[PDB]
């Protein structure tokens, strides 16, 4: 079980960073890109390929 | 007595047709409204219930008929007379076939697949349609309105009693004898090879066959024996009084009101009691 | 736009070849071969990487057979593409009732052999799929049940130490398993040296089937 | 004496994660202004397969989509105008997943076979032929995806993945450390990393490049069925068995949100994103798709056009219309 050790050994040493930023940059990019999205602001029959 | 078809005629007459109609309309909308791919028994199920369509779309004028004598005009009558007599000789010859493919399809269950598609996509519409639509054109000559003392009737006016009796016969022979032995003869093979199985699946289905040839027979046969003594005594071989006639008149028109039936028991049997077509209803209601 | 013109028929025309394909394949008969420790694959293919497909005629009908005995990942993730074979061949060694598996000596090898017939009988995917069973080596079962007591394996078993009494012992047990009485059957039949009657047997197992399914098409019950 | 070394990293790295959770994704997403109820009408209903469809892949330019059957059969098709461009039959009709090449010249099918089969589309005579056959699998292959025209990633369900090398029809690089089988796989934007969810409840961080497992995720109760990354490739979303949908973030190497109802017992099947990553597309057994808020972990919208299992979800680059197919042998596209 060597290897299972080595393993955990190389995925505990690195370094995360706070839930809050991870949230706040997901929720930016979210509010960034939203002007940019048919499914959530629907799109007039002019410009629908469909 | 007037009073008795007044008050007798008109009620079943509407029964029958608001039955008939909702039992057609359910049919038709459950088969429309398919997205899986129509198998070799749909088919069948759509012409019948197109046959039972019109059958039951030509009843309402009958019903004013006996209520009020025909006032509608003289082509209307054409009309009415040409499409009954397609529904009628279509709805039985559609049963034919239908009885013809479940042969096919149980006792050649493995070398039958192309025989039955063939039958169906060629000769359902040849077989069916084309001798129905050629035994019109006497409702085209002699279907006519005729004022009898201060009423209007209208019906097939033939120029002598010998049209009126070979035209009878040719009634009975186009639509009992042919039919009613195909269905017998099918149906009859068909019950000899699942009487002795012992599965549970083998034993309903000869519950539902020995019905559907009594649904036929007890609602055809009478009617037509009705005729087949009124033309014996339309031939001058059966000697009795009026009171012989009079009684033959109320009972084939008794025993028609009683086969007016199968344009409203055919979606219960042949669509109805299955359970692939419940199911597929359940979907098509949800 | 003769381009628009050109692509509609390519449509049409490769539609058509599609149909065309349905319906000759919607013809052949299709069977899963399920086994045991044996794999139950040594009479059946011989008389005639994954999965393993095999294809025969007799009387002028197509069979399909797959055996799906490489396939050690989790049944429960690929054992519903399988839902709609027309029968499901399950092998069971006669001959191996007082024996031991080699991985683990205190299961009984027949008592495996239930339990995974009983699993695979009341899956939810076969419902209406029938089982056709084919109790392998009868004879080294009928020189060895002299010998050896068939109480190792029955425990409540009270008869005559004879070849047809446990037969018909075994072949009772085994179907006794099955809960959907009323939608599958199950057939048995004793392998025989001669390679002449397990396809009949099997062509008239599939008679039987399609008569059943073509009763349900038809609208008769 | 290694249980209780192994035991003090899983304690030590439960605590970092711990550490690290300063407020919820819930707590601080309660300000912005919920999306209104999503209503999706269907535009074309894509038939011709005669069987159950297990897979599909929409194209790089939006428009042509290619589906795998059980009947044997691997349909390209033209959603714009509903015709069907080709229709490769396949050597083996039992399988499970297919891809579509970035650059449009190449199909990949696969399945119980064991063997993942590359197809040449835009051949000069004008018929398709099998370009390349890779075998070396131990287990049947449940995902393929395109890294470019040379490069194809494979996940099979002996608890490995693969990358291999279409010319030379070799093995480059093997990826191992799942328990159970993997069910899902998905390739971050810049073909830089990917991540893989098996049988075991747990997702695996996988480097293309190096060959090693870098993070692993779990939280999960039964087996993941799907994955897919976020768009901007710091997230990704799993769906299980168990009826639930799980957002995991990279940087912060734990569970952001969870999505459930006590209305839903069935699975997932496939998950899908939007273009700007707001709307978790998700395909369950009951029949029905459903439409969540990645932020607000809210329903705003249930697709219900299927008669059997939904089993395949897609949404186009430009993120103009959303693919559904299931059981019942017909495609749909809802814009
Ligand atoms: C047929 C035959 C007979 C027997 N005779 C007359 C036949 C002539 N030949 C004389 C030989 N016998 C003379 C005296 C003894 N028989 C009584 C009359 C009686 C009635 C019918 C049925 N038609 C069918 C016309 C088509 N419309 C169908 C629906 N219509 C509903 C209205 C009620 N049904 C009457 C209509
Ligand atoms: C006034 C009279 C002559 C009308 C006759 C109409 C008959 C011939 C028409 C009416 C509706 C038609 C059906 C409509 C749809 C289908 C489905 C197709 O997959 C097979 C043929 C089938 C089942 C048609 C057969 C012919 C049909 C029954």
């Amino acid at each position: 079980a060597r290897k299972l050790v080595e393993q955990l050994k190389m995925e505990a040493n690195i370094d995360r960073i706070k839930v809050s930023k991870a949230a706040a940059d997901l929720m930016a990019y979210c509010e960034a890109h939203a002007k940019e999205d048919p499914l959530l602001t629907p799109v007039p029959a002019s410009e629908n390929p469909f | 007595n007037a009073n008795f078809n007044k008050i007798f005629l008109p009620t079943i007459y509407s029964i029958i047709f608001l039955t008939g109609i909702v039992g057609n309309g359910l049919v038709i909308l459950v088969m429309g409204y398919q997205k899986k791919l129509r198998s070799m028994t749909d088919k069948y199920r759509l012409h019948l219930s197109v046959a039972d369509l019109l059958f039951v779309i030509t009843l309402p004028f009958w019903a004013v008929d006996a209520v009020a004598n025909w006032y509608f005009g003289n082509f209307l009558c054409k009309a009415v007379h040409v499409i009954y007599t397609v529904s009628l000789y279509s709805s039985v010859l559609i049963l034919a076939f239908i009885s013809l493919d479940r042969y096919l399809a149980i006792v050649h269950a493995t070398n039958s697949q192309r025989p039955r598609k063939l039958l169906a996509e060629k000769v359902v519409y040849v077989g069916v349609w084309i001798p129905a639509l050629l035994l019109t054109i006497p409702d085209f000559i002699f279907a006519n309105v005729s004022e009898a003392d201060d009423r209007y009737i209208c019906d097939r006016f033939y120029p002598n009693d010998l049209w009126v009796v070979v035209f009878q016969f040719q009634h009975i022979m186009v639509g009992l004898i042919l039919p009613g032995i195909v269905i017998l003869s099918c149906y009859c093979i068909i019950i000899s090879k699942l009487s002795h199985s012992k599965g549970h699946q083998k034993r309903k289905a000869l519950k539902t066959t020995v019905i559907l040839i009594l649904a036929f027979f007890a609602c055809w046969l009478p009617y037509y024996i009705g005729i087949s003594i009124d033309s014996f005594i339309l031939l001058e071989i059966i000697k009795q009084g009026c009171e012989f006639e009079n009684t033959v008149h109320k009972w084939i028109s008794i025993t028609e009101a009683l086969a007016f039936f199968h344009c409203c028991l055919n979606p219960i049997l042949y669509a109805f009691l299955g359970a692939k077509f419940k199911t597929s209803a359940q979907h098509a209601l949800t | 736009s003769a381009e628009d013109k050109a692509a509609v028929e390519r449509s049409k025309m490769i539609d058509r070849n599609l149909r065309e394909d349905g319906e000759k394949a919607a013809r052949e008969v299709k069977l899963l071969l399920l086994g045991a420790g044996e794999s139950g694959k040594c009479t059946i293919v011989k008389q005639m990487t994954g999965i393993v497909e095999t294809h025969f005629t007799f009387k002028d009908l197509h069979f399909k057979m797959f055996d799906v005995t490489a396939q050690r990942s989790e049944r429960k993730k690929w054992i519903h593409c399988f839902e709609g074979v027309t029968a499901i061949i399950f092998c069971v060694a006669l001959s191996d009732y007082d024996l031991v598996l080699a991985e683990d000596e205190e299961m009984n090898r027949m008592h495996a052999s239930m339990k995974l017939f009983d699993s695979i009988c009341n899956n939810k995917w076969f419902t209406d799929t029938s089982i056709i069973l084919f109790l392998n080596k009868k004879d080294l079962f009928e020189e060895k049940i002299k010998k050896s007591p068939l109480t190792i394996c029955y425990p409540e078993y009270a008869g005559s130490n004879t070849y047809e009494e446990a037969a018909a012992y075994i072949q009772c047990q085994f179907e006794d398993l099955n809960k959907r009485k009323d939608t599958k059957e199950i057939y048995t039949h004793f392998t025989c040296s001669t390679d002449t009657k397990n396809v009949q047997f099997v062509f008239d197992a599939v008679t039987d089937v399609i008569i059943k399914n073509n009763l349900k098409d038809c609208g008769l019950f | 004496q290694l249980r209780q070394e192994a035991e003090q990293l899983k304690n030590q790295i439960r605590d970092a994660r711990k550490a690290c959770a300063d407020a919820t994704l819930s707590q601080i997403t309660n300000n912005i202004d919920p999306v209104g109820r999503i209503q999706m009408r269907t535009r074309r209903t894509l038939r011709g397969h005669l069987a159950k469809i297990y897979a599909m892949h929409w194209g790089t330019d939006s428009r042509l989509l290619v589906s795998a059957s059980q009947d044997g059969k691997l349909i390209i098709w033209d959603s714009y105008t509903t015709n069907k461009v080709h229709a490769i039959p396949l050597r083996s009709s039992w399988v499970m997943t297919c891809a579509y090449a970035p650059s449009g010249n190449y199909v990949a099918c696969g399945g119980l076979d064991n063997i993942c089969s590359i197809y040449n589309l835009k051949t000069r005579e004008g018929n398709v032929r099998v370009s390349r056959e890779l075998a070396g699998h131990t287990g049947y292959l449940s995902c393929c995806r395109f890294l470019d025209d040379n490069q194809i990633v494979t996940s099979s369900g002996d608890t490995t993945c693969a990358l291999w090398d279409i010319e030379t029809g070799q093995q480059t690089t093997t990826f191992t450390g799942h328990t159970g089988d993997v069910m899902s796989l998905s390739l971050a934007p810049d073909t830089r990393l990917f991540v893989s969810g098996a049988c075991d409840a747990s997702a695996k961080l996988w480097d293309v490049r190096e060959g090693m497992c870098r993070q692993t995720f779990t939280g999960h109760e039964s087996d993941i069925n799907a994955i897919c990354f976020f768009p901007n490739g710091n997230a990704f979303a799993t769906g299980s068995d168990d009826a639930t949908c799980r957002l995991f973030d990279l940087r912060a190497d734990q569970e952001l949100m969870t999505y459930s109802h006590d209305n839903i017992i069935c699975g997932i099947t496939s998950v899908s994103f939007s273009k700007s990553g707001r709307l978790l597309l998700a395909g369950y057994d009951d029949f029905n798709c459903n439409v969540w808020d990645a932020l607000k972990a809210d329903r705003a919208g249930v697709l219900a056009g299927h008669d059997n299992r939904v089993s395949c979800l897609g949404v186009t680059d430009d993120g103009m219309a959303v693919a559904t197919g299931s059981w019942d042998s017909f495609l749909k596209i809802w814009n």
